[PDB]
């Protein structure tokens, strides 16, 4: 039930 | 008997139920090749699918058992192809075929690639509420009577125009699945505020379109602006009228005079008929770039307003005490008062590590580095729309200058479908 | 005085008359002397004899023979070589100068003869409001075989074009090139009468940092250069690029005419450009004259950016930014040129302009003018030493040039110009 | 009698 996206243009 | 299970297939294009018998057994392609040879035998089918209307589903896997796709079913025989009633950001309306069993970004795509707007990425269809045919578009004309404008000034809160970005298409479906209608005007618009490689040496259209959704946002009031500003926008809307009129010189109503403009050999050469038709070919292309270059300057002063770029949704965040507004933008979640439109937290996606999406109680919620979560409830409509935006924008952070020329449509898809 | 006899030309006190033209007064003034008598002595000794009212703070001592100012108040009569057989003159320092813009209109400046004519062209610029005036100086014109700033009109008739037009040889060209004056020196020491005109153009092809947002007359006077090399086929393009440089100036010439009638002469604005709150706030007329307030400085921009595209064009054609010399190649067999670019010299046809050979300023790692021969001469490390010989005038200016261009690329976007490293790399005196 | 100098941009 649930959905997971984890950001590409992750600096920190 | 054998195993009479009575199908009931109405065809849209000759408004026409049909019955037949099937055993469940039977294909998805074999149905549809009964369904030619009980009509016209000579008529054209080739577009034609089966789409189920209870299940809001086309039935394009032509080898699957009416059993493994699920008697007394309404199935319809309809051209995939139909007509699209699209408002335009100009405000112009226009009419397109489009394959209503394509997903919205790929419609979009194609709708855009027919209208040589490039980076369709950054556009998407929009519902309104309660003509020409393409396989105008360069028209960019002025808010003209005033009762036009008028007619459309009908303000709107800050909550009411949240409840508009609910008509968002799922780019992930098809326009079938959305309860689109033949013959309804959706709005192409720029729906991510992130405009990449606006380049006016190719970008005449997009240039024109975006410029004239911004145009038609500040003088209707969808965003705000200082009286000054205001005044800049109107001045320099004034001034791309007034380069428009130029660009529309022909060999009458022209002043151009050779002998004022270019080296005494060229009079001698040719007679001025040769010279001038010349200098106004070059002239058109001159005064178009003018044109262009002013529209770039009018978007660039409209992203630079403090309210540019945000798309409002009404969340009840963790916590709070009432309805609030959430904003989406190209770098950033806003937490906003329903009331005021202040600013009341942001959040950046540079530090949004992840963010997930619980469907069963709608709530959207955003990890970040060095920061405890966030953490809000969506109406289900809009819980998929920002789930969207957030993806969108995301996906567009990753387009590179390394002439990337290939959307990885996947990629998007990927980061834009949790399969709600 | 005491000597075995009187000193040659003393009086009976050892003093001896030394004469000094005033040139506010066309009249001759004859000082008692002696060879003892310091440079300031001379300046007050005059301004006792002449007007005690007048202003005399800015006259200095300027002596033609030995094309110098006696500037250094401390020095002696003995010291600078001034015996009696020496003709000085008492004149202003500061003087009018008739110049020519870009555009070829006539303006008059004052400016102090006596500092070296780079410090003067920054000096002009500055009040001028052009930056960077390192790119730019004087040209002396050649002999034939903020209002005006602001001004960017056309051709008044087509008989004005024609009686402009030169139709000169490429030679011809590069001999005009004899008469950018010696940065390193002033008008005075170079033969500028007082009332001629010189020419101010940009001199180097390499424009740091223009920028539409605060360059506008930088922009108009370049811009203004090149529409009249173009017209006057200082550089050639093909029929296709005159037309195309000709619907700019037809396209400029328009925008002229905007920023120019917003004011008044404005009666196309129709007030459909704003929310309705505005028309029910504001009356008509109000919001019709702040539209027009904010359109000159949006009318304006639409001209700079037409006149950068002029610009620009102009820069992409193949000869742009190249300055000729007639030069003898080590092994010619005629008069050639040498082109003197941003970052190259080309060795090139005196006739045609055909290059037959660059040189990039990259791998050059120094250069070299023998003075007394007048041959320059450029070391390379990827191919042998190129060498030639010029006009004594030429070798001078060909130094200037060279070493203008490599300080010029020393420029960075972070910045005093450094006029110690310009005066090193372009003197040899 | 020369006037020797070198360009400090050698790259």
């Amino acid at each position: 039930a649930v959905t997971t996206v984890v950001n590409p243009q992750y600096e920190g | 008997a054998d195993g009479t299970w009575e199908l009931s297939v109405h065809v849209t294009d000759l408004n026409r139920d049909v019955t037949l018998r099937v055993t469940g057994e039977v294909h998805i392609g074999g149905v549809m090749l009964k369904l030619v040879e009980k009509l016209d035998v000579k008529k054209d089918w080739s577009d034609h699918a089966l789409w189920w209307e209870k299940k809001r589903t086309w039935l394009l896997k032509t080898h699957w058992t009416l059993d493994k796709c699920g008697a007394d079913a309404k199935l319809q025989f309809t051209p995939q192809h139909k007509l699209l009633r699209l408002q335009l950001p100009n405000m112009k309306y226009v009419k397109v075929k489009v394959n209503f069993s394509d997903r919205v970004f790929k419609a979009v795509s194609d709708i855009c690639k027919t209208f040589n707007i490039r980076h369709p990425e950054e556009l998407s269809l929009l519902k309104k509420p309660r003509s020409p045919l393409s396989p105008i578009l360069a028209v960019s004309q002025p808010v003209t009577s005033p009762e036009i404008l008028a007619k459309m000034f009908k303000p709107q809160a800050l909550l009411d125009k949240a409840k508009t970005n609910q008509g968002w298409l799922d780019s992930s479906r098809s326009l079938m699945e959305q309860d689109v209608k033949e013959n309804e005007a959706l709005l192409l618009r720029f729906k991510y505020y992130s405009f990449f490689d606006l380049n006016p040496k190719y970008d005449a259209i997009r240039i024109n379109q975006l410029y004239e959704q911004a145009k038609w946002a500040l003088l209707l009031e969808e965003i705000e602006c200082t009286e000054e500003e205001m005044m800049m926008f109107a001045a320099l809307q004034y001034h791309i009228n007034k380069l428009s009129i130029m660009t529309s010189e022909n060999h009458l109503t022209t002043d151009v005079n050779p002998e004022c403009l270019v080296s005494p050999r060229y009079l001698k050469k040719y007679k001025s008929k040769q010279i001038t038709a010349r200098i106004l070919e070059a002239h058109q292309n001159v005064a178009q770039m003018s044109l262009i270059e002013a529209k770039m300057r009018f978007i660039q002063a409209w992203q630079s307003l403090p309210e540019f770029g945000i798309t409002h949704f009404i969340a009840r965040f963790q916590g709070g005490k009432r309805e609030e507004l959430i904003g989406i933008a190209y770098n950033r979640l806003i937490r906003m008062d329903a009331s005021t439109g202040d600013a009341i937290k942001t959040w950046r996606f540079s530090n949004m590590k992840q963010w997930n999406v619980n469907w069963e109680i709608k709530m959207v919620t955003v990890e970040f580095a060095d920061e405890v979560r966030l953490s809000f409830i969506c109406t289900e409509v809009d819980c998929k729309v920002v789930h969207e935006f957030i993806g969108g924008y995301i996906f567009l952070s990753t387009r590179a200058k390394d002439q990337n020329e290939s959307l990885d449509e996947e990629m998007f898809y990927k980061l834009t479908s949790g399969w709600v």
